[PDB]
DNA sequence: GGTCGTGACTGGGAAAACCCTGG
DNA sequence: CCAGGGTTTTCCCAGTCACGACC
């Protein structure tokens, strides 16, 4: 029937599955291999468990465009790269043309020949553009300067208040101050800025214009990572940008011949460096799937509408109005502190018996009614005449303490308001005013040694200070991030942040003011750090005459507000490992009521007659680490005791490895996933040590060293579990140039072994799964765009937040479209077979648990992001409807497994 | 909770809440038929109403406030009956059974009743503003007053509470975007004036007509209690208080004519007056001293005098209470205290009332120049001149916000 | 004759400018007076905000012995003004016929004992708080309580009337000296702000029980009517509101502790409005200019604003400024520049002296120029040139000096 | 590792002040 | 007795030091 399993007895893909995909020939492991494989899992104990069978999939999958899987894959992709590669050797044959004389003053586009003359052109319509603009930060969102070099000619894009005189146009932004620009390409040094100058890439329709960034290919050829970059920086050490920011207007239209100079040379030189590159980018690159993968992702698109301005200002008045609480919290303990003076008792405190307190002196019928108040208000004024006396310049409020009238403002200043206003969160006194306990201790600051704790027990340790003679209590230095040899400054710090939310600093006495400026920190941290980059998008609103007349056509279109868009400003290969890392939105943070204005991702919602489709590549990495460690060991499935766990795993049931060493060493979940990403990542014990350091310290340095030596005795073994895959990545750095396993695009030169050695082996061991990931994502990209082209489907790539990705789509073809999406899915575990010669596949690894659907974004179609900034939610402040979730099953019973509309 | 009793003994020894310990309770004070707040208490209401005038109908262009007649004439809560008759009625003994069932039954179907919701009040003159107005939308009506409810007792009872409303006569185009407007405007007053705001919760609900309002509520230290209510009342009750033709019953919003519709804010001000009090005291040597925002205390300067020239002294002391009564500051003249209290004593009783500012005049002013001053908020002394200090204590009520 | 009709034309104004709110069916004088008219309009509310803020200014602020206190709407029983009921209970009972005529009548009386009421006076619940305040003052007769506010009364209908009430714990002593004192404070804070101080009479009067008092009244042209009133009470009230033990209720002057005499000066507000109203009405030279020039500490809005020739959006961003700088320094404004469709620049002045306005205030070129603005006076109508960097100033010094003298 | 934020330590001409003094 | 000189004494703009968000 269509139920097998392999050896190990496991449900593997069904027989009608397998045949369609590896076409013909069944497999098995050889007789002695297949007995050290029984040995090596019977060692582990793991082996002889149930598996509840799956329900099967019967389905007949579309027809594969060439026998061999992997050439198939590689026609597509150079179908869909044809046109960018013609245009790329265009542009290795582009020939520049000298520099022009002139530079004129029109607006929009101008063209200079190779004598220079002025030509007035409106769109230019080269093959292959090198392009880069100059950004006028000082006039709002607008960009003022933008070059293109060309086989033909030189073109230059002015902005239309650069012609103009200071001029008033209308109010937040609109594409009409954007380059209106057979598809296109254009490659250069930061395009993402370009395609945010670029209105070609706004329209819900999409287009065909694309981006490749010599920042990209760079970091592909020749990138660094921080450290490397960081220490090559201090080897090294042993104007026009400035004035072009701080230019204005009339500043920049005064030194333009030097920064058009700047320009041209900048164009020129990248120019060259690229078509230089372009053949080591071609090499080191040699699948399409790059090239189309990295072209799909480098047009990212996110629809936002009115309700986003509100999440902008919103949030921002409520950050206001959390700032003010907490300034009010603060003020409220500095009056107590008043109090404590009475009796000298504030030489009894704990937290506040070393400030100055210390007073200071000072220095130098109607007419019987109206005859009293008329000499009452006379021998008052004359009271009142008593001013030739007391210093004209006042003490600033003697006999309170003095730390008091340093928190005061001054009588004089203009800027006075009651009680202590000068008072902020990061002054000396305000952990003092806190009365903050360190596990059953108080805080302590010195200048000379940071802060610490005192503990009552001087007549275990950390950080001992023998010198500090506090009487009968020892002084222990707080942690850092940076060990014992560095100071603490604020004990309101981000790494501290952690040890904030697991009760290692709280207040006690007064517990309601005390800790509460506390979790208003703890609240506002998110947005306190944030807010300068979600004020910084430029969203770009679109006009109706362009709007597709899909939301025209529908009735709920909003007449009366606007919509527009988000282009994600991501570098697409901005890693070592090409991963796409962007501080702002790809970030892994989700939507929670304890996070100032944390409902980032949730104003991403679709437009009317449209919707997102999104898949959760779950366990992605784990399952890359676990696949090479099998491959590795017998090049199956479920080789080793890891990868039968990969295979036979339940968080329900406990049976991962994250239940089995949060038993073992007792720390959080996040704890376990970070320890076992590093160890997947290729933490070594030193790491393993500060990792151990920086989590929970009911232990020492050697309980927690003993128990990191026995962590390491059972996962890697005498090095066990997962080690075939280390001896694996090993044997990739033993080669000259370090392939991948999955496509063998190698990375950049600063970590090939010739220079290197065996050093920096961490990170390599990250860059193969990373790698492997941005394959993943990049042939998951191409299959919907191959689907996309092969079924009429219509839909455009969203976003691809590192591990998850969304996709834009119409409503109507939704069910088909997440079709695809399960087939791509099952394609690329297959591919990953493919390119680990297995002969077979798992029948629950290739699908995923299930797809959403949705009409905003959200990491589960369950949670309405409930927060601070969005007190009522967005079902209803938004009247957002929840998303749906479907499985294989759910998907095929709705579509019939038809291919085609009913 | 005996922090919430103890708080309580000091609202009724310090002239807050009038009544005795018998009926200080908790029902009793939050059901609206308390026994009447004393002098203090009255003074809180009275800058809690100020405050809402400012924040509702100064700084607001389109709020012209209007005041409806207190009972609710009839036809057709409670109904009024009036003595005379009644003795007419009983006195007259030729009366028999028929005609004593007619009376009343008449009487039943013709009383008025005392109001509870002022939302007929502006029923009744939406067209008259609509005339005052220019036909300027949207608009509302505003108003504070004391309304009549039902009292749920499980021992009748006439529960007696403050209430300020308007009624946001809007275009239904914009209307829910004035609901999110004038939630986030009246949380932001109630939040004014507070120690913690936290405290301050908000929560929607639901008509049964699919109509969607908020509802504003304090954390007691016994549990929630609604201090504001919002419903959208959109336009079935305009429609219902003027039938026939829509002629009158209209108004325009740029330059489109369109319906009006109907917003409303209903706030319990003594409800708030003493979530107020719970929120100025919140419960090392204990001082129990109240901690109203120096907004809303009801006296603010404390003037007081010491042995010595008596005469001298207390004509000091009347100057300088007439001259800060002139500039609308309110004193408490502690002058005339012959009964000498300790200063300890004094400070106590002046702390407990929520005054902001302790002035002593001693003989010392007669010498040179120096008045005492503690704050409330430090329990620190002060020196100061007479002429400076006026400006300094009209400036800190000008530093309020 | 005459007079009747100016009176109607400026009641017709009231509902125009929204003064007084009803109709022409309503517009009868005892209708008026008496309190059966249907409310008064905002500008009316205005006025008696304005005349309660001056009352409260005049008694309760400059005084180190008179309290405000606030009795409630409804007396509780059972007690010895109309009856409060439950209705739900009294329509059950009607629901049954069994019971016979007596048992009718004996179930009606067993509700009625039961029954409170609406108020009548604002004395019983001052009389009620005098033990509470007697330990808050420590007994240094003669001290006071006050309450403005609204009563109830019967009217051959029930109508709401807002009045004032001082209650004058006093000793018999001094009695008759701080009866006087009170007479002639009151008899000129009402002839402080009209323009005819003469015709508000004084006249004392004693009542069945030898309780001396004086009684106020304004000249209306149908008569003389009511404005405030002044009695004696004694010393029966507080023995029957608390019988027991006199020292309790004993205050001390010197050293001697008597049972203190109660003064009771209550006096009416609506009705006193409807007296200034008409006294600020002028007919001023078939239809003459109808000024109504109310006193400027007791007029409903003073600044108004007005736009000029020019630019649409400048003249409007400086009125706001205006609007919002008179908003911070607290005098009433009327933002009144929004009629697209504008009148004569007489029918304007005309229009605004109609709302009472003390001052009319145009912008121009001239102001977005150098700073000066167009402000016309009431009286006089004199138009007069003013920076924009004093008229708030000047406003203040106005009402203040209008206070002072 | 390097860069630009915030807040503590301090410190030197100066504005006023005190004590003493010349005439 | 009224202005001026020697010494106090902070005072306030300014510099100088450290560590935490960012590149």
């Amino acid at each position: 029937g269509q139920l097998r399993h392999n050896p190990l007895d496991i449900q593997m893909l069904s027989r009608g599955l397998h045949e369609q995909i590896f076409g013909q020939g069944g497999e098995m492991p050889g007789e002695a291999a297949v007995r050290r494989s029984v040995e090596h899992l019977q060692k582990h104990g793991l082996w002889g468990q149930p598996a509840v069978p799956l329900p099967d999939v019967e389905l007949r999958l579309p027809p594969l465009y060439g026998d061999n899987l992997d050439q198939h894959f590689r026609l597509l992709a150079q179908k869909q790269s044809l046109p960018y590669l013609e245009a790329a050797n265009l542009l290795l044959q582009a020939q520049l043309p000298p520099k022009p004389p002139a530079w004129a003053w029109a607006e929009g586009w101008t063209r200079y020949g190779p004598e220079g003359e002025a030509v007035p052109v409106a769109i230019p319509e080269e093959r292959a553009l090198v392009f880069a603009v100059a950004v006028c930060l000082a006039e709002g969102t607008c960009p003022t300067l933008a070059v293109a070099i060309s086989p033909s000619a030189w073109y230059s894009w002015c902005s239309q208040r650069l012609v103009e005189e200071r001029y008033s146009w209308t109010s937040q932004l609109s594409p009409a101050d954007l380059i209106p620009l057979q598809e296109q390409l254009v490659v250069g040094h930061n395009v993402s800025f370009d395609r945010a100058h670029i209105r070609e890439q706004y329209l819900i329709q999409g287009s065909r214009m694309r981006f490749l960034d010599t920042m990209s290919m760079h970091m592909a050829i020749s990138g660094l990572s921080s450290f490397q970059r960081s220490l090559w920086i201090a080897a090294k050490q042993g104007e026009p940008r400035e004035l072009f920011v701080k230019g204005t207007m009339k500043d920049i239209r005064e030194n333009f011949q030097d920064l058009m100079q700047y320009c041209a040379q900048d164009v020129w030189a990248t120019h060259e460096v690229f078509q230089q590159q372009l053949p080591l980018f071609l090499e080191r690159c040699p699948h399409p799937v790059t090239l189309a993968g990295m072209l799909e992702m480098g047009v990212s698109y996110l629809p936002v509408n009115q309700n986003w301005e509100r999440y902008l200002a919103e949030a921002q008045g409520t950050y206001e109005e959390l700032q003010r609480e907490m300034k009010k919290s603060l003020m409220d303990l500095a009056n107590d502190a008043c109090q404590l003076l009475s009796g000298e008792r504030y030489k009894e405190d704990p937290w506040l018996w070393d400030l100055e307190w210390d007073l200071q002196e000072f220095k130098q019928s109607e007419e019987e009614e109206f005859q009293q108040d008329v000499m009452a208000r006379a021998c008052l004024q004359k009271l009142k005449g008593t001013t030739e006396l007391l210093p004209k310049r006042p003490q600033h409020l003697p006999g309170h303490p003095g730390w008091y009238r340093k928190l005061c403002p001054r009588l004089d200043d203009p800027a006075w308001t009651p009680g202590p206003s000068l008072l902020s969160l990061q002054m000396r006194v305000t952990p003092k005013l806190m009365a903050l306990t360190w596990d059953g201790f108080p805080l302590h600051y010195s200048e000379r040694h940071g802060w610490g704790y005192l503990v009552p027990g001087r007549r275990h340790g950390n950080g001992p200070y023998n010198d500090v003679d506090i009487p009968g209590c020892w002084f222990f230095k707080l942690p850092h991030k940076d060990g014992n040899s560095c100071n603490v400054g604020s004990p309101f710090a981000k790494d501290f942040l952690p040890k904030m939310e697991d009760g290692t600093l709280q207040a006690g006495p007064g517990g309601a003011s005390g800790p509460r400026a506390l979790e208003i920190n703890k609240m506002i941290s998110f947005w306190r750090n944030a807010h300068k980059r979600i004020s910084s998008q430029m969203v770009v609103w679109l006009p109706r005459s362009a709007l597709p007349r899909a939301v025209i056509r529908h009735p709920d279109y909003d007449e009366e507000g606007l919509y527009g868009a988000i282009l994600p400003q991501v570098v697409t290969a901005g890693t070592i490992t090409r991963r796409a890392v962007e501080p702002t939105w790809l970030t892994a943070s989700n939507a929670r009521p304890d996070r100032v204005g944390s409902e980032l991702k949730a104003m991403v919602q679709a437009p009317p007659g449209y919707t997102l489709v999104g898949a959760d590549v779950d366990s992605q990495e784990l399952w890359i680490a676990a696949v090479l460690g099998d491959a590795h060991f017998a090049g199956m499935h479920g080789c080793t005791a890891f990868g039968w766990m990969t295979l036979q795993g339940r968080k329900s049931r406990g049976t991962d490895l994250h239940s089995k060493t949060a038993t073992t060493v007792g720390i959080s979940r996040e704890h376990a996933k970070i320890f076992n990403y590093g160890r997947i990542y290729g933490a070594g014990q030193p790491f393993a040590e500060r990792l151990l350091m920086q989590f929970n310290h009911r232990l020492t340095q050697q309980e927690a060293a003993e128990k990191a030596q026995q962590m390491y005795a059972a996962t890697k073994g005498l090095r066990g579990t997962e080690s075939e895959m280390f001896n694996k990545l090993e044997s990739i750095a033993t080669s000259d140039i370090p392939r991948t396993p999955v496509l063998g695009c190698c990375i950049s030169r600063a970590l090939e072994p010739s220079a290197v050695q065996e050093e920096f082996m961490t990170s390599r061991v990250n860059w193969v799964v990373q790698s492997s990931a941005v394959d993943y994502l990049h042939l998951m990209l191409v299959a919907m765009k191959w689907l996309f082209e092969e079924f009429a489907i219509d839909g455009r790539f969203c976003i691809s937040i590192h591990d998850e990705v969304r996709y834009l789509v119409r409503e109507e073809d939704r069910y088909r479209a997440a079709l695809a999406l399960q087939i791509t899915n099952l394609l690329t575990r297959c591919m990953f077979a493919y390119k680990l010669g297995l002969n077979d596949l798992p029948q629950s690894v290739a699908f995923f648990s299930a797809v959403d659907i949705d009409r905003c974004l959200r990491k589960e179609v369950t949670m309405d992001c409930k927060t601070p900034s969005n007190p009522t939610g967005m079902e209803r402040r938004y009247g957002i409807p929840q998303g749906e979730a479907l499985d294989i099953y759910q998907i095929i019973e709705l579509t019939k497994g038809s291919l085609e509309k009913r | 909770g005996e922090g919430s009793e103890a708080l309580l003994e000091i609202c009724q020894r310090r002239h807050f809440l009038s009544g005795s310990k018998q009926q200080l309770s908790r029902d009793s004070l939050l059901s609206g038929c308390h026994p009447g707040f004393g002098p203090l208490g009255v003074e809180l209401r009275k800058n809690l109403a100020a405050e809402w005038w400012t924040s509702v109908v100064v700084f607001r262009e389109q709020v012209f406030p209007v005041d409806a007649l207190h009972h609710k004439p009839g036809p057709l809560a409670f109904r009024l009956v009036s003595a005379e008759t009644l003795r007419e009625i009983l006195q007259d003994k030729e009366l028999s059974k028929e005609q004593l069932v007619a009376f009343l039954e008449n009487v039943l179907k013709t009383s008025g009743k005392l109001r509870e919701n002022l939302l007929h009040g502006a029923l009744e003159h939406y067209v008259n503003c609509l005339d005052l107005v220019n036909k300027r939308l949207p608009y509302g009506l505003a108003q504070i007053g004391v309304c009549f409810h039902p009292v749920f007792d499980t021992k009748k009872s006439i529960g007696e509470k403050t209430e300020a409303s308007l009624v946001w006569f809007t275009p239904p185009r914009t209307s829910n975007q004035w609901l999110d407007f004038w939630l986030r405007h009246r949380l932001q007053w109630w939040r004014k004036f507070a120690m913690s705001p936290s405290n301050f919760s908000s929560s929607d609900c639901q008509d049964e007509e699919g109509r969607k309002g908020n509802k504003l509520y304090y954390n007691f230290p016994w549990g929630k209690e609604l201090i504001e209510t919002l419903w959208n009342l959109g336009d079935h009750e305009l429609l219902h208080m003027y039938p026939g033709n829509v002629s009158k019953l209209h108004g325009r919003d740029g330059r489109k004519n369109v319906v009006p519709c109907v917003l409303s804010v209903n706030g319990d001000l003594d409800r708030g007056m003493l979530a107020y009090l719970y929120d100025s005291f919140q419960l090392n040597l204990h001082r129990k001293v109240l901690k109203l925002h120096p907004c809303l205390a009801p006296i603010k300067v404390a003037l007081d005098v010491g042995r010595g020239p008596t005469l001298e002294l207390r004509q000091v002391c009347q100057g300088l209470f007439n001259e800060l009564l002139e500039n609308g500051i309110s004193v408490w003249p502690g002058y005339l205290e012959t009964m000498q209290s300790s200063l300890e004593q004094l400070y106590s009783k002046y702390d407990e009332m929520s005054i902001l500012f302790t002035v002593l005049v001693t003989e010392t002013t007669l010498e040179n120049g120096l008045i005492h001053l503690r704050s409330r908020d430090t329990t620190m002394k002060e020196m100061m001149h007479i002429s400076k200090l006026k400006d300094f204590l009209i400036k800190y009520i000008s530093s309020a916000k």
